């Protein structure tokens, strides 16, 4: 009879709803903002915050600041911040009747995931919480189960490889270049045009732009050729206060750092190398199934060119006689939210919950006994 | 020296001296002239953003500060919370009135002076008042102008106090510095009572230390609602 | 043959000749065009003003900043300033005499190809190069390691540099320096009731900020000392005789590079942009970072600076760290002086970009040379 | 001279000096690092690439590369300047009027023996080498005859068995777990 909660925190947006649905009630960014220190408003007499939409419509007097920092909670009197406004705010509803699912991204500290069941449970008190791992969720809502799932968000990008439902640990990579960095990327390239954008009210203005108008090219060096060349690949934007910008060649040099990172300054590989050494780790006999499989998700995969631009990469990469498929789905932004719905719909999944009976008995270390 | 300022003797003054300053005649032209060799080669639409839902606003904090402070110094009964949060202009010494009169008062459970451009003779008070009081559950310090030293003497009061359980101290105008915050962690492991520590710590090292010392303190609480359960 | 240093900034222009121990020839970096007080713009009177003409008839001259934040915007504004430099204040024939430029922090290719393209295609100099500024002030100091916090009129930056490889990635930029902290001490003058808002006044202001403000050690103590005594104070002789009294005005000014906030600006402080850029860096040479923070640029120049600089980023940085801030007297020019070393050097000779490289390459040279 | 030289070219470090002495005179790390930043100040001593503990010292803007991964040579442009290092720079050495032992871990590829024989013979000219198995040397060193020699480095674990100073190869044993295994 009670409807089970999925919520899903990632570094940069929190996608929160009822189990069994189609898509997340609410989808919010994860900030909180904090009275500005220049005492332009002092009049607003508020307690002390303001928490996701509020905290973006009053940005102009507001400090914002993100309680996660590449996929690892920092602070976490924000994150009850952000919990609450979720629970009580959006969802609407009253925690103490309603069963709740929760992600987390792989090789994470494990002090994260014990303070988030103790958050849960002796804070905002739920009958049963349950911790799942996100690519997991990626493939369960991608119908299969053998493949390699590319998850980038805002914090993090990492690639999981997963063959007949058997997880393999030493072949999990992780890449601190996500969503944030390129917005930071986009803000610094966006001077050479005379464009100034410092504040972090700006940053989403810069983020705006980044998700409306800017795509991956399939060639790099042509593409930077025939933005010399012409003025065709050249779109305008309105600023908020009436400015119109014109941008050019930033449209793509913005996600390219996701396969050159030495762009700003990091000695890593791009993603296809990334994806291709996870490949080269496993064991041979599963490294076609892999081939095949290869699933995108999050919202950093959202650009119009990245699955053809993947696909010419792993292709170059792998052997000639091999099949690679890229998996790209249109509604692949909110897969973890889905295969989060998709869990706790089982009827063989029930039984896996964690009480709170289980939790006084043995503490905040079952977690690690219960969950994967 | 001189009497007053007199601003139009000087203004006078300077525009004689800019009359007597013509330009001089000796600038070679700006033509354009091009001395060297010129080197030659062998649906548009505006989307503007609109997610700003514009929620209404609030009432200004309504706190009257001399009645207020009248009450705690009372002792009343009746007052328990004190929000002080983003009112203007209250003078430092008003504030440290607040943390004398705070010290003895048996009643107020929650108190913060969130914006209100408070300093280290605040904090050095509240500090002083830690270590006496023994009620106050709630201090929020955010959003002030409070340096490292005052940060380091509120923290170095709590081994003394038994009773604060939240401590917000976020968004201050400079950060603490890694070596208050190697102090501030290393008292935070000799208090078993916080549960609550508001801080965007900088490095691992210090970050690490508290989030066990707070899962510890927490994880007593744990074991002490169930071994008082029979 | 005597080679030219011409280092362009945000608020003044410094050039001389290469092997001088100062520039020759500083003034003010703003184009003065006629208004409309009367008439239009007459024909055959001088179209444009340069420096100490368009700081003198600047009541009937719209003055602009053809450098804006350290990047060249006005391309013929900018050649404009190149024109007079060569020609009216050096007394100079460009063709006769290789030419040493500089330019900002992270200042974008294209930019680098017009000034390149502007100074061999105008100008028929027979050669030149572009060196960073930072660069050079770490040159001048003695060093191939440290940091640079330049700081001008218009613009500062941090920029980490570590065995000859400069770290983009790593470099800070914060839109305060000397422009806006004399708009301050103005605002905060008119506060104390004597209102220098004229453009006339503004030199006056420029004065007693060079002249008479210093950075506090501790900035809340010595309010409570100014607030408390006399003691601080200092009088000021006005070019008219008049003698004028000034208190806390002289640390709450430049207090603003440090607390960006009294001009509203919520962007970090040069101590914070400091340790930020430092973290930005790797941890192995972060080490070598924290013993050479070299100061230079005009807004550096206050007196007790250094030992503020020392105090915020020894309680920003681990204990164990050796803090050591190094700050020349001669730093206001010290990026000239580093011209002026640069090109006097036996092996500068074959680094040049020639007439004959530019006219067989095209402006590719320039990244193609020396980087 | 003809005093022969011993180099040992692990995974990790290089072991180099002469015959007849107790220990090794040239110890240092086997990498060879590259810039990767913008250079901005001309001369100063700067080179294209480092080697040793000029590389280790400058480690901070360099990327480093290890020219040998379980126990084979990957890159031999790599191998040929940590030779070139370590005759001309740490033993300050001719190699023309010097005998050189080198090792090799068992049940390499012969192509690593070949070219390593190839490089000291056509670059480095030497009068003679010879190349010997590690865990012999190790056995040598204890001053026994008889033993199982479990020699555990850098990139390669081997174990080898010998009696009265026969091996038996079909009970040698090569696990490819060493110390950049457990560092990573
Ligand atoms: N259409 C788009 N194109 C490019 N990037 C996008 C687009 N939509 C969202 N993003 C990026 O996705 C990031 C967050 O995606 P998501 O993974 O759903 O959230 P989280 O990272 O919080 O889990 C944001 O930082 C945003 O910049
Ligand atoms: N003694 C001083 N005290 C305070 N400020 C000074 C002093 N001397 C110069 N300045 C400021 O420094 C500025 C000159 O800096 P400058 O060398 O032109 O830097 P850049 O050209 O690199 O921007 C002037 O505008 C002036 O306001
Ligand atoms: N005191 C120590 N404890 C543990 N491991 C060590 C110690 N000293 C060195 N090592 C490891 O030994 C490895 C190399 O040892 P060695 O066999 O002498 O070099 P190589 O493997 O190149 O022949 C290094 O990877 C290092 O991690
Ligand atoms: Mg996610
Ligand atoms: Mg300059
Ligand atoms: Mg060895």
């Amino acid at each position: 009879e009670t409807t089970a909660l999925v919520c899903d925190n990632g570094s940069g947006l929190v996608k929160a709803g009822f189990a069994g649905d189609d898509a997340p009630r609410a989808v919010f960014p994860s900030i909180v903002g904090r009275p500005r220190h220049q005492g332009v408003m002092v009049g607003m007499g508020q307690k002390d915050s303001y928490v996701g939409d509020e905290a973006q419509s009053k940005r102009g007097i507001l400090t914002l600041k993100y309680p996660i920092e590449h996929g690892i909670i920092t602070n976490w009197d924000d994150m009850e911040k952000i919990w609450h406004h979720t629970f009580y705010n959006e969802l609407r509803v009253a925690p103490e009747e309603h069963p709740t699912l929760l992600t987390e991204a792989p090789l994470n500290p494990k002090a994260n995931r014990e303070k988030m069941t103790q958050i849960m449970f002796e804070t905002f008190n739920v009958p049963a919480m349950y911790v799942a791992i996100q690519a997991v969720l990626s493939l369960y809502a991608s119908g299969r189960t053998t493949g390699i799932v590319l998850d980038s968000g805002d914090g993090v990008t990492h690639n999981v490889p997963i063959y007949e439902g058997y997880a393999l640990p030493h072949a999990i990579m992780r890449l601190d270049l996500a969503g944030r960095d390129l917005t930071d990327y986009l803000m610094k390239i966006l001077t050479e045009r005379g464009y100034s954008f410092v504040t972090t009210a700006e940053r989403e203005i810069v983020r705006d732009i980044k998700e409306k108008l800017c795509y991956v090219a399939l060639d790099f060096e042509n593409e930077m050729a025939t933005a010399a060349s012409s003025s065709s690949l050249e779109k305008s934007y309105e600023l908020p206060d009436g400015q119109v910008i014109t941008i050019g060649n930033e449209r793509f040099r913005c996600p390219e750092t996701l396969f050159q990172p030495s762009f700003i300054g990091m000695e890593s590989a791009g993603i296809h190398e990334t994806t291709y050494n996870s490949i080269m780790k496993c064991d041979i006999d599963i490294r076609k199934d892999l081939y095949a499989n290869n699933v995108m998700s999050g919202g950093t995969t959202m650009y119009p060119g990245i699955a053809d631009r993947m696909q010419k990469e792993i292709t170059a990469l792998a052997p000639s006689t091999m099949k690679i498929k890229i998996i790209a789905p249109p509604e692949r932004k909110y897969s973890v939210w889905i295969g989060g719905s998709i869990l706790a719909s089982l009827s063989t999944f029930q039984q896996m919950w964690i009480t709170k009976q289980e939790y006084d008995e043995a503490g905040p270390s079952i977690v690690h006994r219960k969950c994967f | 020296p001189t009497g007053p300022f007199k601003r139009e003797e000087l203004l006078d003054h300077l525009e004689k001296q800019a009359k007597e300053f013509k330009d001089r005649e000796d600038l070679v032209p700006y033509t354009g002239e091009k001395r060297g060799k010129v080197w030659v080669p062998k649906l548009n639409s505006v989307i503007k953003p609109t997610q700003y839902k514009p929620v209404p606003d609030e009432e200004p904090n309504s706190t009257d500060v001399e009645e207020t402070l009248e009450r705690i110094k009372n002792n009343d009964p009746k007052l328990e919370e004190v929000n002080l949060n983003n009112i203007r202009n209250i003078p430092i010494p008003t504030l440290k009135a607040y943390a004398e009169a705070l010290k003895e008062n048996s009643y107020v459970k929650k108190f913060s002076i969130v914006g209100t451009r408070s300093n280290d003779p605040v904090a050095y008070a509240l500090a002083e008042m830690l270590k006496e009081n023994k009620v106050l559950k709630t201090l929020n310090v955010e959003s002030n102008f409070i340096s490292g030293a005052g940060i380091l003497r509120l923290v170095e009061a709590l081994p003394y106090n038994t009773s604060l359980v939240e401590m917000k101290i976020d968004n201050q105008s400079q950060p603490l510095g890694n070596k208050v915050e190697m102090e501030i962690v290393s008292m935070l492991e000799k208090n078993a009572t916080l549960l609550k520590f508001g801080y965007h710590f900088t490095q691992q090292g210090p970050r690490l230390r508290a989030s066990n010392a707070m899962m510890n303190n927490n994880d007593l609480v744990r074991k002490r609602r169930l071994a008082d359960l029979t």
